[PDB]
């Protein structure tokens, strides 16, 4: 139970992606701004599949 | 009123109730964690 949002990567990893590229994680998960979400970010990119 | 006051809905403003100590700390950590979220902001017209 170490998955996270309908794919096969982890919680922890999608954590310290947030908190790294946004500092989002302790005071909750939430759309990142768009002006911070651009072509070499991660959260742009990211397509989960099932 | 009475119960207004008591549940912070009017007499003063957010900045104003608050302790200057916490006001102090809120500013000061903010960029690494927001506290402006926890305390109404009234406004009145």
């Amino acid at each position: 139970g170490y998955n996270v949002a309908q794919c096969n990567m982890t919680k922890d990893w999608f954590l310290v992606q947030m908190l790294a590229n946004y500092n989002i994680g302790y005071q909750g998960f939430y759309i990142p701004e768009s002006y911070k979400d651009r072509m070499y970010s991660f959260f742009r990119n990211f397509q989960p599949m099932s | 009123m009475p119960q207004w006051s008591y549940m912070h809905i009017s007499g003063q403003d957010a900045s104003e109730y608050l302790s200057p100590g916490l006001v102090q700390f809120a500013r000061a950590t903010e960029t690494y964690f927001s506290l402006n979220n926890k305390f109404r902001n009234p406004t009145v017209a």
